[PDB]
C-alpha cells in the first residue's frame, strides 16, 4: 500500500476500496 | 480523526482499517 | 458484482463533495 | 439504500445529501 | 440512467485532461 | 457540500455533479 | 473564472453552479 | 453526441479532443 | 468496450494504491 | 488476467496485489 | 493536453488514457 | 522516471507517452 497523504476525495476511494464489504465511516475533520 | 492521521500525516492500510465499519 | 462496485465508487467521492464536514456512513449489509 | 435508489437511475446532489451524517 | 452517469463522470475527466487551457462544453438536451 | 479547494479533475467533477441535466461550461483558467 | 474563484479560493455550491448551462 | 459516440465504444484522447473548446 | 474501458479506470486508480512504490504493469494483447 | 478477474467479479485489494510489480 | 502536475492517481489515470490499447508499466518513485 | 518528470516537473503529452509499453 502507499506511503503517501490520503486526502478529500482520495481518502474516500482508499477507505471504500481497503474495507469493501463492512464499508466505513467518513468523519471529515474531527 | 482519519484527516488528521492520514492527510496531515501518512497512514498505513492497518490505520486505514480503523475507520471501516 | 462490478458495476455495483463501480457505482460505489463513484457514490462515495459525491458524498464526499454533498457532505462536506458533515461527512456519511457507507453501509447496507 | 442508497445503491439501490442510485445506481438504478441517477442521484441528483439533493438526493445524495439524504445519505449525508 | 447510471450506466451513461457513470460514463459522463469519465468522460469529464478525460476531457478536463486532453483539452487543458482550452476547456470544454458538456451538454447534450 | 465542502469547504475545500476544488481543483483540476475534482472541480469538473464537482461541476458536473453540481449542474446535473443542464451540464456546464469549463473555460479552465481565465 | 471557475480556477480563481472555486480553486484558488474557496467556494460554496451556489458560487459553482454560475458555471451550469 | 459525445455520450452516444463514447460510451458505446471507447473514444482514444484523439476521439475526445474533437469536443474540446 | 466501455463498461470494460470504465473498469479498467478504476483497476488502474486501486492499483496506484494497493502497489504503492511497487509499482505496476497494465496490458494484456 | 485482471481485467477478466476483476471486472467480472469484485476483486478485493489483496486479489489486485497479485498484479503488483 | 494540460499543462499540469499530474501526480499520484492523476498520473495513472492520464497514462491510462494517454496510452489505449498499448498499456503501460508505472515504477511510481525511480 | 514518470514521476520525477511528470509530477515534480510538468510534462508534455509526448513526454508522457514514453511510460506507455
Ligand atoms: C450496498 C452495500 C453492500 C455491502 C457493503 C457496502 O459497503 C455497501
Ligand atoms: C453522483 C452519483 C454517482 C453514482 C450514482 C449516482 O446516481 C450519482
Ligand atoms: C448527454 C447529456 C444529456 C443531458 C445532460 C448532459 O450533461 C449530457
Ligand atoms: C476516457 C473515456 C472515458 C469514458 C468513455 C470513453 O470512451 C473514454
Ligand atoms: C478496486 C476495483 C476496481 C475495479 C474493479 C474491481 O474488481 C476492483
Ligand atoms: C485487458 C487489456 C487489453 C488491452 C489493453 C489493456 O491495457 C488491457
Ligand atoms: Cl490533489
Ligand atoms: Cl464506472
Ligand atoms: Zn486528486
Ligand atoms: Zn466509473
Amino acid at each position: 500500500f502507499v506511503n503517501q497523504h490520503l486526502c478529500g476525495s482520495h481518502l474516500v476511494e482508499a477507505l471504500y476500496l481497503v474495507c469493501g464489504e463492512r464499508g466505513f465511516f467518513y468523519t471529515d475533520k474531527t | 480523526g482519519i484527516v488528521e492521521q492520514c492527510c496531515t500525516s501518512i497512514c498505513s492500510l492497518y490505520q486505514l482499517e480503523n475507520y471501516c465499519n
